[PDB]
C-alpha cells in the first residue's frame, strides 16, 4: 500500500527477528479457536477438538509455515502486492473457494500475536503500518475473485 | 427489539406474498450471486446460471424457512434452532454474508411488492433479517 | 470503477428515466427513518420523530435533491471517480465530519429505492451493476480521510 | 452468548488489569485514532495528540464500565442500560466502529499480559467485547 519511506523501514525492522514459522503455527491456529467457523477446510486435518488439540496439530502447524511463508516473501514487493498474489488470488477463489473474508480475520489475529510476541516494542505507530499492510496482501488475495 | 408495530408491519408485508414466496427467494439469491460474487464460494456443488432449479429450489427451502420464522416470531431461537446447529457446525457460513442476503431480500420485495413497502414497514423488515441473522449465528462460538 | 460495455449500459439507460428530485428526497428520508442514527448529523432540519415527518420534511427533501444531483454528476465520470469528488471528500472529513461508513448506507437504500420505483425493470444484472457504482462512489468519497 | 469458562477467563485477563485499566483504556484509544482515521469524526471537540487530558480521562471510563461489564457479566443488559440510551439517542455512533475499538483493545491486552494471553482467553475476550457491542447498540432501533 501507500506507507511513509519511515512506515516501511519499520515493517522490515520488526519482521527481521520474526520466526516465519513459529508465528505461522500460532496464526493460524489461533485463527480456529477463536473463529472455528473457519475450520470448514480443514477437516482432513485431524483433532481440531479442543485449542490445544488444534494448538499442537502438526497439520495446522504446517500450512501456517507455508501461509506465513508466503506471506513474507510478498514483504519484498510491498509496491506490488496484487501482482505477486495474483495467481494465489485465481487459485483460492476457483478451486479452494475461500472466502475472501477469512484473509481479514487472519490479517487481524496476525497483529494480535506480534503483539504478545514483540510486547512494548509493538507500539501504536508499528501497529498502523502492519494493519495497512494487511489489508492491502488480503485485498490483493481478494483481487480475481469473479 | 422489534416492537409491535414491527410485528403487525412484518406480519402484514409477509402475509401480501403466500405463494410466491419460493419465486421470490429464489431471486434474492441471484441477485446475491451477481451483485456479490464472494457468496458464490458457499455453492460450489450448484450450478449458478440464470433458471437453475438448484438455486429455485434452495430459495424455496430459504423461503419457508422465514415463514416459519413470521409465525413463531415471539419464540424464534427454538423454531430456528435445528437451522442455527445446521449453520454453526456443518456449513459454517461467516456471518458477513447474512448482511448481502438480508439486503438482495429487501430488495426482491420492493420490485414486487411496492403498494406495501412504506418506508415503515421497510424498516420493520430489515430489522426482522436482522433479528433472524442474529439467532443463526447465536451458536458459532 | 470499471465496467464491461453491458453494464455500463444498462446503467445510463435506466438513469436516464430518473427524477433526481424525487428519488433523491425519497432515499435520504428513508436513510433516517430505517437507519435512526444518520439523524446525528441534521438537527437543524426539524421535524423527524416520524417517518411521515422524515418523509415530508422540506429541508431533508431539499438536502436530498442535491446530494443525488452531485451523484449523478459523477456517473458522467465513471472512469474518474476519485479525482471527480477530491473536493468533496475533504468537505465531509475535515468541515463535516461524517464516519464514511455513511456513504455505504444511503449507496444501499438507494438500491431499494430504484427498485421500488422501476420494479421488474430492476433486474438482478442490473443492480449488479448499480452494487458497482455505489460502493465506488462511496471509496471515492472516503477517499480523502485523514 | 457467554460460557460458563469464558466468564472464568474474563474474570481472569480483567482481574490482571487491576490499576492499569484507564491507562490500557488509552493505548487502546491511541492505537484505533492511528490505525483507523475514520473514527476521529466522533471527536472533532478532543484534543487527540499523544498525552491529552481528554484522551486520558476518556480512557478511564471506558475502562471503568468494563471494569463494572465484568463485574456483573451474569446480567449485563441491567448494568450498561445507562450507556445504552447514551449511544443510542445522543452520540449515536455507527455499530461499525465498536468492532474497531474491540481490535484495539485486543492488541493493548496482549501487548501487555504475555503470561495470560492464551489461545483459549484471546477467544473468550473477543466474545466479551462483542457482547458489550451489542449491548451498547441494542436501543438504536
Ligand atoms: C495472507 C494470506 C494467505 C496466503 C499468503 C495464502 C497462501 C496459500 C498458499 C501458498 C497455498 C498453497 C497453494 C497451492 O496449493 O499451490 C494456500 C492454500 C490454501 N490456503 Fe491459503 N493463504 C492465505 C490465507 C488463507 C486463509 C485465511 C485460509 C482460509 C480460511 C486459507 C486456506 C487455504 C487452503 C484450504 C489451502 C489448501 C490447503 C492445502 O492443500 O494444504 N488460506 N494458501
Ligand atoms: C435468511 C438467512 C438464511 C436462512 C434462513 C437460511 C436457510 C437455510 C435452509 C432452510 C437450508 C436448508 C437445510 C436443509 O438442507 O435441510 C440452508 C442451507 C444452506 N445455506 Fe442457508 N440460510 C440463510 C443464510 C445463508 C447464507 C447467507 C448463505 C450463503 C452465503 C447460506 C448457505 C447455505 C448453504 C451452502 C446451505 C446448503 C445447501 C444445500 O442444500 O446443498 N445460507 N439454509
Ligand atoms: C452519495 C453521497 C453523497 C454526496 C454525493 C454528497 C454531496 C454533498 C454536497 C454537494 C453537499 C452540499 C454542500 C453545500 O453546498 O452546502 C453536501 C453537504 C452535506 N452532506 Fe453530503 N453527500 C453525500 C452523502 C452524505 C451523507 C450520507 C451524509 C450524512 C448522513 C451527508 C451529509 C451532508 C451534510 C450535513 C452536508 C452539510 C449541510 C450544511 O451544513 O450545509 N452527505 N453533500
Ligand atoms: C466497548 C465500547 C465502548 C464503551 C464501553 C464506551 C463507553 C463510554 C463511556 C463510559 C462514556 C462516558 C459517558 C459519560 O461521560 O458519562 C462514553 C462516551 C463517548 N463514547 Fe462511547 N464507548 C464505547 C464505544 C464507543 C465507540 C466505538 C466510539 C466511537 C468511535 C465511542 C464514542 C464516544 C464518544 C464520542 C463519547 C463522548 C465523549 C465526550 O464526553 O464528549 N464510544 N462511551
Amino acid at each position: 500500500v501507500h506507507l511513509t519511506p519511515e512506515e516501511k523501514s519499520a515493517v522490515t525492522a520488526l519482521w527481521g527477528k520474526v520466526n516465519v514459522d513459529e508465528v505461522g503455527g500460532e496464526a493460524l491456529g489461533r485463527l480456529l479457536v477463536v473463529y472455528p467457523w473457519t475450520q470448514r477446510f480443514f477437516e482432513s486435518f485431524g483433532d481440531l477438538s479442543t485449542p490445544d488439540a488444534v494448538m499442537g496439530n502438526p497439520k495446522v502447524k504446517a500450512h501456517g509455515k507455508k501461509v506465513l511463508g508466503a506471506f513474507s516473501d510478498g514483504l519484498a514487493h510491498l509496491d506490488n502486492l496484487k501482482g505477486t498474489f495474483a495467481t494465489l488470488s485465481e487459485l483460492h477463489c476457483d478451486k479452494l473457494h475461500v472466502d475472501p473474508e477469512n484473509f481479514r480475520l487472519l490479517g487481524n489475529v496476525l497483529v494480535c500475536v506480534l503483539a504478545h510476541h514483540f510486547g512494548k516494542e509493538f507500539t501504536p505507530p508499528v501497529q498502523a503500518a502492519y494493519q495497512k499492510v494487511v489489508a492491502g496482501v488480503a485485498n490483493a488475495l481478494a483481487h480475481k475473485y469473479h | 427489539v422489534l416492537s409491535p408495530a414491527d410485528k403487525t408491519n412484518v406480519k402484514a408485508a409477509w402475509g401480501k406474498v403466500g405463494a410466491h414466496a419460493g419465486e421470490y427467494g429464489a431471486e434474492a439469491l441471484e441477485r446475491m450471486f451477481l451483485s456479490f460474487p464472494t457468496t458464490k464460494t458457499y455453492f460450489p456443488h450448484f450450478d449458478l446460471s440464470h433458471g437453475s432449479a438448484q438455486v429455485k429450489g434452495h430459495g424455496k427451502k430459504v423461503a419457508d424457512a422465514l415463514t416459519n420464522a413470521v409465525a413463531h416470531v415471539d419464540d424464534m431461537p427454538n423454531a430456528l434452532s435445528a437451522l442455527s446447529d445446521l449453520h454453526a457446525h456443518k456449513l459454517r457460513v461467516d456471518p458477513v454474508n447474512f448482511k448481502l442476503l438480508s439486503h438482495c431480500l429487501l430488495v426482491t420485495l420492493a420490485a414486487h411488492l411496492p403498494a406495501e413497502f412504506t418506508p415503515a414497514v421497510h424498516a420493520s423488515l430489515d430489522k426482522f433479517l436482522a433479528s433472524v441473522s442474529t439467532v443463526l449465528t447465536s451458536k458459532y462460538r
